[PDB]
DNA sequence: ATCGGATGTATATATCTGACACGTGCCTGGAGACTAGGGAGTAATCCCCTTGGCGGTTAAAACGCGGGGGACAGCGCGTACGTGCGTTTAAGCGCCAAGGGGATTACTCCCTAGTCTCCAGGCACGTGTCAGATATATACATCCGAT
DNA sequence: TCAGGATGTATATATCTGACACGTGCCTGGAGACTAGGGAGTAATCCCCTTGGCGCTTAAACGCACGTACGCGCTGTCCCCCGCGTTTTAACCGCCAAGGGGATTACTCCCTAGTCTCCAGGCACGTGTCAGATATATACATCCGAT
């Protein structure tokens, strides 16, 4: 009856409202719309997908087990959007 | 009522004149006394002389510690209050065996050494402890302060005691959110209106800047296994409390190492065990002679003055003691696929799947016929264990015994949860999800004087320790620990003083599998434990597997019984990844991606 | 009548307060379980370092925050003072992701 | 003789053997002349004095005495020449600096 | 495990621009990094400047280029003097 | 005559069909010259080269009208102005 | 009173109205403003400098007078819109 | 012995040792292993098969049987993986993909 | 003179694809700079690669992983495996 | 709705010029030793990451409500765009003159790099400390929403 | 408009800690020979670019005038989103267990690259054709706009 999960929502959903309306503010908008919570989760969703593609490829081809710091921050330089600091 | 004749003498309750004491003015007054230093190796020494194998070390180290040696080395009643009958000053009784551990107490006091109490559960630690803070109040005069830390379950229990065998003392405990805490705080700890603070192990963390501004005469502590390691940000912190002394209430110590032990002894006398390396390598694990038992092994004399443990096996009597019936079991056919998939394949921590496997294979996702989803007899069809549980629980259910399954991971009390219920027994489940509230009214609906609970599933580390379930009857450890006293305390849930009727512990065991290993090793901490401290206080046709696996207990106790101390410690840990013969081993795109067509102009 | 503040007020208050700080918005065991849920992307078992997760969130974070800078001045562009999916997407399509 | 170290001979104070074992390593070339470190090294030099001044001047404005990745980021993104140089740059744990549309506010 | 960095260097030219303010380790982290990163660049361009003209070595003149084609306008003015007098002293010395 | 839009409609098939450069020859040729002297004194070009410049100053060009008019369509209108292009440029990363 | 040059023309005025349409008319837009040319002339003739400036340096990086179609070629792939076509 | 193509030998069409010798002579890395020249050739010449296949099935749409500088770049941009891979190129002489948005249209 | 071009490449590429088309001057060479182009990327992210592991020696192995690295998706997914059976097959015989 | 009308749209023809085929030689890729050093494999050490589970504090997050202000439709309306027509004007193409700029193409040497051999002096790492940046509290002064 | 609240904003203080200074080992940057080949200088040779012009064709660009339809401002009217109070729950520490993964630090060795020497075919360059693709008219059909 109950072995089965039937929980754990989706790992999106976590990207609660008011996150979206703090990185909102910080951006510097004043009213929000109420499907933007939707189309953010989406791009966001997209975003990490390319990120950790590339990641992981660094990755396997180093033939580790392990998604380092300098693996993230390479797959971002190639992305075109380096990251100073971490490395 | 009548033991107010003890009071005389005592300074009339005021903050005022508490504030001198209790604050600590010398901002930096933290100094090593060497007066103290030389008093406690002194003594030390005339207890016995293997003490010496720190100090020349220490000596080796810090020289200023050095001349202490020198100056120890060119020098050269105390009656304990018997108490023949319970002390006045506390309104009740107390048995010899209390009296004795109240004597040791006031004996380490009168020395400036400590001592850690490691009675056995149920022999009224907290008594014994109440007892001679009493005896420093009316007796040596020095009515505070002392920290009494403690797990947040039994704050309630310690006030309960202290305000009921001891009216006079005045203590509070810290709680609830910051605000009222700080007003708290404000009121009465700063403003020294009290005796005794209690404490738990979360607030000391987060209420320590005021605790600091206390000098503390002690800092006892509650069942204290949990400083066993050193790096706990517990232990790092408890250890700028500027004190004169600790205690150590727990249970047992030396729960899974031998340097545990070594770190609960540096917490009380960080002066003496001021070394690692010292204590790992004097009698800790080395590779020398068969000194491992000729010598090593007889200097227990390092620790039998400062430690105490009554075996509550003999010095009550009354639950009759155990009954351990190993179960090894043979893994089925799912089993055997799945055994094999995880050998050669989200799946980490191979060890921990293979316990999965061990205990039912519908842990893994997709394993299970479906969907459709049923819970007919096809769930006890492809788990070994739980086949064996089937059988036994029909038995006992035949019998009559209400039994306790002590599982290890709450998913598999899912799946026990479903086959009760396709069985018709009715139960109540605790673990890591239900509300205080939930765990009190569960406890109560088992333990209701005619209650229709057969079963009643727990995790095997969970529920603190004043779940009292001594209405039950058997318990099956469905799984066994790493940690051999993780379930000892769970098996003695049901052992627990007022049990009436003996009781049977299972444990069942998946043979020829990595619970053989987890077993055995287990086996090697719970005999080391008893060497070090214990000495110096389709169906399986049950009948048949039970008789093979008693012999198989039998068996492994005669190769362990004869084992030697840097022996026992050796932890083999051999690779479970081979079983029956393994090498640590684990298109064509025919596409043609696509072709779009109108490449025309049509748009238009 | 209890005191009240008029629609805007505070919203313009938590903009120029979340304008000042630096810390990480998104929560970090929510963002965590994320990364390694789309990380059986091109592989299966892995395992992450924290240190990778800390950048992938910085990174992440910053551009969340540009992507809604653009969108807040396709909205104001718009004669409007909402952001909307179609604000979102205008700004996404002309930097070029779409 | 009396070793005498190339970075005191130029005048810098970024080493310029460490410079030159970079660009020998880097296989950016088969050969590198004698001049190309200790001019590399000069530039490097001149641009961490810049940033460390504008970051500076941000950490006093602030009334701390301590470079932090906020001030970096203040020092970078207020003058429109290392905000040009460092435009696909994102600096951790820097930050934005503030500004807010003149339509929102109020009346 | 001995690892090579800029941060003594950095440090060195901090301790004459603002002789009393300090630096936090994660800011120095970054600034180590800023290096790697314009060192990258300006070696990068030098070496396809290089390849381009069939040369075959790397030498002041290429670098020179590459600051004066990454650095804009106002900035790369200024680094080029430095880098020339700081050559030429090298060279006289 | 006809209709308003009508010709426009016309005109857009006629462009968004062909390939050839849109900007005279000599114009443009001339400008890159002029704008060229202030970098350096007395340089010579050649023909490729300034072919290739033209190229892509079509295209890129052509790429911003692209995205002004997406603009000016999402403020609700069909007439595009100097505020959509501006909008368009600094949301591109180039004001 | 006209030996002086008094007689010229602006060359950002060389883009004609007309050209701009029909480079509006590509990019498919079918109402253009009466501002648009001017803004078109900033944009196109910021562009220009951009790329000519990195052009010029490259031909004189290489001790040459004479830009080439390589050398604008190479100044168009940094700037980061690299061209098929004339070479390289 | 008589010798025989590497690119024979491999079963290729696009050379080997050509591209041995830009890796080698293109500074690189310091070594340049045996198959790399092999796998190179072999990736350069699927993309240039999948490309120039696009671009003739546009040129038979358009009744020509010469690929041109506008096929190429009407195939390019109506595949979406090689819009992708070449997003930022530009086609010399390729025109514009055909496209009037619908708000546009009369009524 | 002796310019390396590629066109005959491509022109035996296209003759097997589609042996009735033809292909004019400026798509040449426009094939011939997009050749160069991919060859450039895959080279340096290959260099790039190697330099990050501290190999001294380009390979298949970074070969392939810049490969999967640049094309997206079913591009690559094609590239690899033509690529592996090209290299088999060149080792084999 | 129909008729007129302007506008692509297929269609046959002649032009030519740009793609494709063919011979040369020359230089680069291939065959064949020889060798050294790079990288694969193995063993020991130590720190981080995994999986499943536990217990606690306490701010954020979810939810409901109410009310107002902003978005979205309609309605004029009065420009500023479009479309069409007539007329200059400039782009584009030819043509003239004389040079320098630049890219091979072929020696010729110098000088300035790489390579090797020591060897000390930079620098990184492992130890203290103490001064700056916290968090706390309090008083203040400073906008905002209802007369 | 003015008095009434809520909210940063300073000021003073006890605490934690992580920059900063200091001492050693070692490894690598510098001194000093030696060498060889890259690049700088010279000097032919041919092709393109420049700066002043001139004459001619012919489409585009420009200017002007109706005259719509659209961009803009007003008004209305919902209704959707913000502000605020109230529960509750999930993050966030702290823990526990064992083992594996990844880095270092040696060692060892083999094989596969780079380096040579020859030597022939593959590829580039210069030629010579011919057919694919224009441009030109021509009849066809096919939206668009006014009665
Ligand atoms: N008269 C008595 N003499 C001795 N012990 C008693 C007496 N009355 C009660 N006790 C027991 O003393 C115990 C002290 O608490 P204890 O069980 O030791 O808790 P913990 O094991 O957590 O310290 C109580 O549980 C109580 O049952
Ligand atoms: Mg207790």
């Amino acid at each position: 009856a109950k072995r089965h999960r039937k929980v754990l929502r989706d790992n999106i959903q976590g990207i609660t409202k008011p996150a979206i309306r703090r990185l909102a503010r910080r951006g510097g908008v004043k009213r929000i719309s109420g499907l933007i919570y939707e189309e953010t989760r989406g791009v966001l969703k997209v975003f990490l997908e390319n990120v950790i593609r590339d990641a992981v490829t660094y990755t396997e081809h180093a033939k580790r087990k392990t998604v380092t710091a300098m693996d993230v921050v390479y797959a971002l330089k190639r992305q075109g959007r380096t990251l100073y600091g971490f490395g | 009522e009548n033991l107010k004749p003890f009071q005389v003498g005592l300074p009339p309750h005021d903050p005022e004149s508490n504030k001198k004491r209790y604050l600590l003015k010398d901002a930096n007054g933290k100094k090593f006394d060497l007066e103290g230093t030389t008093k406690r190796f002194e003594h030390l020494l005339s207890l016995s002389g293997l003490f010496k194998h720190f100090i020349e070390s220490k000596a080796a180290k810090d020289p200023k510690f050095r001349q202490v040696l020198d100056v120890l080395e060119e020098n050269k009643e105390s009656i304990e209050f018997q108490f023949r009958e319970s002390p006045a000053y506390v309104n009740g009784q107390l048995r010899p065996y209390q009296i004795q551990g109240v004597n040791w107490l006031v004996s380490l006091h009168k020395n400036k050494i400590a001592g850690i109490l490691a009675d056995e559960m149920g022999l009224g630690k907290t008594l014994q402890t109440i007892s001679f803070l009493g005896y420093l109040r009316y007796i040596e005069k020095i009515p505070g302060p002392f920290l009494v830390i403690a797990p947040k379950s039994t704050l309630n229990n310690w006030l309960r005691e202290i305000n009921r065998w001891t009216p006079d003392v005045n203590a509070f405990i810290l709680q609830g959110d910051k605000e009222e805490r700080a007003e708290l705080i404000q009121k009465k700890l700063l403003g020294c209106d009290f005796d005794v603070v209690i404490a738990s192990y979360e607030i000391i963390i987060r209420e320590k800047s005021p605790l600091k501004k206390i000098n503390w005469e002690y800092i006892i502590i509650d069942e204290a296994h949990r400083i066993k390691n050193e790096e706990s940000m517990l232990s790092q912190v408890l250890r700028e409390f500027t004190s004169r002394n600790r205690l150590l209430i727990t249970g047992t110590p030396l729960q899974n190492n031998l340097h545990e032990l070594w770190a609960l002894l540096n917490f009380l006398l960080p002066d003496i065990f001021s070394d690692a390396q010292d204590f790992d390598d004097w009698f800790s694990s080395e590779s020398t002679e068969e000194d491992q038992d000729k010598i090593v092994k007889q200097l227990h004399t390092v620790l039998q003055p400062f430690l105490l443990r009554r075996i509550k096996s003999d010095v009550e009597t009354s639950l009759l003691p155990k009954k351990e019936l190993n179960l090894y079991v043979g893994m089925s056919s799912m089993q055997k696929k799945w055994y094999k998939k995880i050998l050669e394949k989200r799946l980490l921590n191979i060890m921990m799947q293979l316990r999965k496997c061990c205990n039912h294979p519908y842990l893994f996702d997709g394993a299970e016929p479906g969907p459709p989803y049923t819970t007919d007899e096809h769930l006890v069809y492809n788990a070994a264990k739980l086949q064996v549980l089937d059988k036994l629980l029909k038995k006992l259910k035949e019998e009559g015994s209400r039994v306790l399954i002590f599982s290890q991971m709450s998913r598999l009390l899912d799946i026990l949860e479903d086959y009760c219920y396709f069985r018709n027994y009715e139960y109540c489940r605790i673990d890591g999800s239900t509300a205080h509230e939930d765990r009190i009214q569960a406890i109560d609906d088992y333990n209701a004087p005619d209650s229709k609970k057969f079963v009643f599933l727990l995790t095997t580390r969970a529920g603190g320790l004043g779940i009292n379930l001594t209405s039950a009857d058997v318990v099956v450890l469905y799984d066994s620990d790493w940690n051999p006293q993780a379930d000892l305390q769970a098996m003695d849930r049901a052992h627990r003083i007022g049990q009436k009727k003996q009781v049977k512990v299972f444990r069942l065991v998946t043979d020829n599998s990595v619970e053989e290993k987890i077993l055995e090793r287990a086996t090697q901490k719970l005999r080391l434990d008893q060497l070090v401290i214990q000495q110096n206080r389709d169906d399986i046709d049950l009948d048949e597997l039970l008789l093979k696996s008693e012999n198989k207990t039998k068996s492994l106790n005669a190769k362990y019984e004869t084992l030697g101390l840097d022996d026992l410690q050796k932890f083999n840990q051999d690779s479970a990844y081979e079983w029956n013969g393994q090498d640590f081993k684990k298109l064509l795109n025919p596409t043609k991606r696509e072709r779009k067509e109108n490449y025309s102009i049509d748009n238009y | 009548k209890p005191h009240r503040y008029r629609p805007g007020t505070v919203a313009l208050r938590e903009i120029r307060r979340y304008q000042k700080s630096t810390e990480l918005l998104i929560r970090k065991l929510p963002f965590q379980r994320l990364v390694r849920e789309i990380a059986q992307d091109f592989k299966t078992d892995l395992r992450f370092q924290s240190s990778a997760v800390m950048a992938l969130q910085e990174a992440s974070e910053a551009y969340l925050v540009a992507l809604f800078e653009d969108t807040n001045l396709c909205a104001i562009h718009a004669k409007r003072v909402t952001i909307m999916p179609k604000d979102i997407q205008l700004a996404r399509r002309i930097r070029g992701e779409r | 003789a009396k070793a005498k170290t190339r970075s005191s001979r130029a005048g810098l104070q970024f080493p310029v053997g460490r410079v030159h074992r970079l660009l020998r390593k880097g296989n950016y070339a088969e050969r590198v002349g004698a001049g190309a470190p200790v001019y590399l090294a000069a530039v490097l030099e001149y641009l961490t004095a810049e940033i460390l001044e504008l970051a500076g001047n941000a950490a006093r404005d602030n009334k701390k005495t301590r470079i932090i990745p906020r001030h970096l980021q203040l020092a970078v993104r207020n003058d429109e020449e290392l905000n040009k140089l460092l435009g696909r740059v994102t600096i951790a744990q820097g930050g934005v600096l503030p500004n807010i549309q003149s339509v929102l506010l109020p009346k | 495990t001995r690892k090579e960095s800029y941060a003594i260097y950095v440090y060195k030219v901090l301790k004459q621009v603002h002789p009393d303010t300090g630096i936090s380790s994660k800011a120095m982290s970054i600034m180590n990094s800023f290096v790697n990163d314009v060192f990258e660049r300006i070696a990068g361009e030098a070496s396809r400047l290089a390849h381009y003209n069939k040369r075959s070595t790397i030498t002041s003149r290429e670098i020179q280029t590459a600051v004066r084609l990454l650095l804009p306008g106002e900035l790369a003015k200024h680094a080029v003097s430095e880098g020339t007098k700081a050559v030429t002293k090298y060279t006289s010395a």
